[PDB]
């Protein structure tokens, strides 16, 4: 048809929708399941007669066969189109390998035939999805966390900074202490119970050293947590003990520094002259930025880095958790951006 | 031929009858902050108030003939009295190294478009051309004026954001052309035509070390050629035109000679181009030997300029040391050893001044490397533990309270001073202050 379709295909979820709609029509988990095939919510229903694999790891597509079967499900099952109808916009993680980015366009064009197609950086179609063209973007997900700073479009590739640390590693992290304290989460059904419990009752605590003391007695930061079978369990300080690795990857066993760092980093790495424009629209998007307080710890954290005279400011929406895929939505339906499509034909040559 | 008597006001009046009243005061208020950069909104709007007041009396059709004579002498005389109304220099006002101007968000902008548009504009155009006053006054012009036309129609849009996006990106090139001559036209007037073609050079042999200077050389004179035609220029297109065509021969010319240099001239367009070669960091140096000052000979002889341009190139491809370093000691260096050439005794003054200044450039050097130690090849924040282990080493003596001072002065000084980019006037100042501590 006439309409742009556009892919964010993350490391544990797929976003894929319209160009022009506000959300992703089809939100669902980068796995592909093999009979001992499914793909997505249906394999892990039925990952119990199948083995599974993630075809994206830390962001980066690394198995290409499994990554055809992804986008088919995406194409026909979940948008229900024929790929040769719609011109495709694709996403790829910060310092994707040039020879990566090719072979996704090899494989659009010549297995789905898409008419026309484009592969933007993930980052920077958060940075868009805010309407702005410079700042520094915090985009942490399922896989990895990147600090991405921006100049009128222009990712600065030697001011990217990388951790190895995302919502994958929270999960675990929290399933470690809840079972520390006394309750014993380690099947993979319970591993499902403590993600949902982290997106749903963990939050950052803007003093940590004070929250854990006011933990320590009141129970006005305690909540109860119903389990399938109706059991109803306390969460305590692992609420906001979970998230703390973000700022110290120590708590993991990692010697990183932690995102308040990463993004001091990232900016000092740019020249002097535009920091101040990086300090000012410091964005943060994906599924792990989405932890209550977040923002405001984060405000308070690199307010103490910087220097006194600098104005902080940190952009988080409420929908920041797809504001990639939303970036992505709204530039490919751009008037101006119809000549930046890669059309079968300039491929063929 | 000479201009005649009334070549100024004439010049004006015909502006002011083109443009219009409002205009006017608006190109007005952008030329004179862009004049007077430490002017106060209020300083300055004062001042642009007189000036569009003479202008519209005394260019009346039937005007007294001599009315903008004394009205623009009264003006001036009016600037004297100390603590006037009226920014003033302490002439030549000094190119903005350290820019404060911060766009507020799309909300922000909006709400404050909202409550009172015409003040919002001239606040814009006043912190924004005193901020960055050093790019072409057409492309002030032409920016700002793009800039608020986008504030208007978008913050009443349907969906603001999607409207600020499109409007941003097709703002994207003038937005670009007007921020980055602002900065190279800042580093030219802060340097002069004959360092600044020394820098240029330097920085392009950083950035692409396996060149030959046959490569760079050209381009370091081209931007140099533009910069002191198109930064001061009254033409309306002088810097729009030739940046531009400066990326394509720089692209022609470095788009193969490494990988940093490929994936920026595959850039889009010319401005995407530019933004990434500026920012492009020094390149991991080569090792190789050293290099000698050039022969007693190929100083004195004539037409020596490509046997120093060959030395500058050759010195700063295997140096790692920042730019505003090699600029500062390259030219005394070099001045120096020309000062032999004038004496009776040539080779008498070659044998004594040469071995000197061979060792007060090592030394030189040293001190730099000290100074930018462990800084372009980690992060920040693990640079300032490498340096406090350094400092420790350095001084089991000082306490942690004296260790932490010095610390935070040298890691303030390199993140200033140590990159591609640093500010010249700045850095000058702030080195020789950080060598004597060495
Ligand atoms: N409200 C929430 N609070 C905390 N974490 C959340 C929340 N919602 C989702 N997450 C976590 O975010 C991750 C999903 O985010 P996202 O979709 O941005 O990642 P991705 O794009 O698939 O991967 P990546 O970008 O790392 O390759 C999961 O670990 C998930 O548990
Ligand atoms: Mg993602």
């Amino acid at each position: 048809e006439t309409t742009a379709l556009v892919c964010d295909n993350g490391s544990g979820l797929v976003k894929a929708g319209f160009a022009g709609d506000d959300a992703p029509r089809a939100v669902f988990p980068s796995i592909v399941g093999r009979p001992r095939s499914y793909v997505g919510d249906e394999a892990q229903s039925k990952r119990g007669i199948l083995t599974l694999k993630y075809p994206i790891e830390h962001g980066i597509i690394t198995n290409w066969d499994d990554m055809e079967k992804i986008w088919h499900h995406t194409f026909y099952n979940e948008l229900r189109v024929a790929p040769e109808e719609h011109p495709t916009l694709l996403t790829e993680a910060p310092l994707n390998p040039k020879a990566n980015r090719e072979k996704m366009t090899q494989i659009m064009f010549e297995t789905f035939n898409v008419p026309a197609m484009y592969v933007a950086i993930q980052a920077v179609l958060s940075l868009y999805a805010s309407g702005r063209t410079t700042g520094i973007v915090l985009d942490s997900g399922d896989g990895v966390t990147h600090n991405v700073p921006i100049y009128e479009g222009y990712a600065l590739p030697h001011a990217i900074m990388r951790l190895d640390l995302a919502g994958r590693d929270l999960t675990d992290y929290l399933m470690k202490i809840l079972t520390e304290r006394g309750y014993s989460f380690v099947t993979t059904a319970e591993r499902e119970i403590v993600r949902d419990i982290k997106e749903k009752l963990c939050y950052v605590a803007l003093d940590f050293e004070n929250e854990m003391a006011t933990a320590a007695s009141s129970s006005s930061l305690e909540k109860s947590y119903e389990l399938p079978d109706g059991q109803v369990i306390t969460i305590g300080n692992e609420r906001f003990r979970c998230p703390e690795t973000l700022f110290q990857p120590s708590f993991i066993g990692m010697e990183s520094a932690g995102i308040h760092e990463t993004t001091y980093n990232s900016i000092m790495k740019c020249d002097i002259d535009i920091r101040k424009d990086l300090y000012a629209n410091n964005v943060m998007s994906g599924g792990t930025t989405m932890y209550p307080g977040i923002a405001d710890r984060m405000q308070k954290e690199i307010t103490a880095l910087a220097p006194s005279t600098m104005k902080i400011k940190i952009i988080a929406p409420p929908e920041r958790k797809y504001s990639v895929w939303i970036g992505g939505s709204i530039l490919a339906s751009l008037s101006t951006f119809q000549q930046m499509w890669i059309t079968k034909q300039e491929y063929d040559e | 031929l000479e201009r005649g008597r009334d070549y100024e006001k004439n010049k004006v009046c015909k502006e002011f009858s083109h443009l219009g009243k409002e205009d006017f005061t608006s190109l007005s208020l952008v030329l004179y902050s862009r004049k007077f950069p430490s002017g106060t909104f209020e300083q300055v709007s004062q001042l642009v108030k007189e000036v569009v007041s003479l202008t519209e009396a005394c260019c009346a059709e039937g005007a007294d003939p001599d009315c903008y004579d004394t009205r623009t002498s009264a003006l001036s005389a009016k600037s004297c009295e100390s603590n006037s109304p009226f920014p003033v220099h302490p002439l030549k006002h000094q190119p903005q190294e350290f820019p404060t101007y911060v766009e507020p968000t799309n909300d922000e902008i909006c709400e404050a478009f909202r409550k009172d548009p015409k003040e919002y504009a001239n606040q814009f155009m006043w912190e924004y051309s005193t901020n960055y006053g050093q790019a072409p006054l057409s492309l002030l012009v032409s920016y700002t004026k793009s800039y608020l036309s986008m504030v208007g129609s978008c913050c009443t849009s349907a969906s603001p954001t999607v409207c600020f996006l499109k409007e941003r990106l097709q703002l994207k090139h003038l937005s670009l052309l007007t921020t980055l001559s602002n900065r190279v036209c800042s580093q030219y007037a802060a340097y002069g035509e004959k360092k600044s073609r020394l820098s240029n050079l330097i920085k392009l042999a950083q950035k692409v070390p396996t060149a030959d200077l046959e490569d760079v050389l050209p381009l370091a004179e081209d931007i140099t050629n533009i910069l002191s035609k198109c930064c001061e220029s009254a033409s309306e297109d002088c810097m729009a035109k030739e940046l531009p065509e400066h990326t394509v021969k720089l692209c022609d010319n470095l788009s193969t000679k490494n990988s940093k240099f490929e994936d920026c001239c595959q850039e889009k367009t010319a401005m995407d181009v530019f933004v990434c070669t500026y920012f492009m960091p020094a390149a991991q140096l080569p090792e190789l030997p050293d290099v000698e000052l050039p022969t007693n000979k190929d100083v004195c002889d004539p037409g020596n300029t490509k046997v120093m341009d060959k030395y500058t190139f050759e010195l700063s491809r295997r140096t790692h040391l920042p730019e505003v370093f090699l600029s500062k000691v390259l030219e005394p260096t070099l001045k120096s050893l020309g000062e032999c050439c004038d004496v009776e005794d040539s080779t008498t003054c070659f044998n004594a001044k040469g071995p000197l200044l061979k060792k007060e450039l090592s030394s030189f050097i040293d001190k730099g490397q000290e100074l930018c130690a462990d800084y372009s090849e980690n992060t920040f924040t693990e640079y300032k533990k490498k340096l406090a282990e350094r400092l420790k080493a350095k001084l089991p003596d000082a306490t942690p309270k004296e260790l932490a001072k010095l610390v935070n002065k040298r890691s303030d000084f390199a993140s200033n001073c140590c990159s591609i980019n640093s500010p010249p006037l700045y850095c000058d100042s702030e080195i020789d202050a950080e060598l004597k501590n060495i």
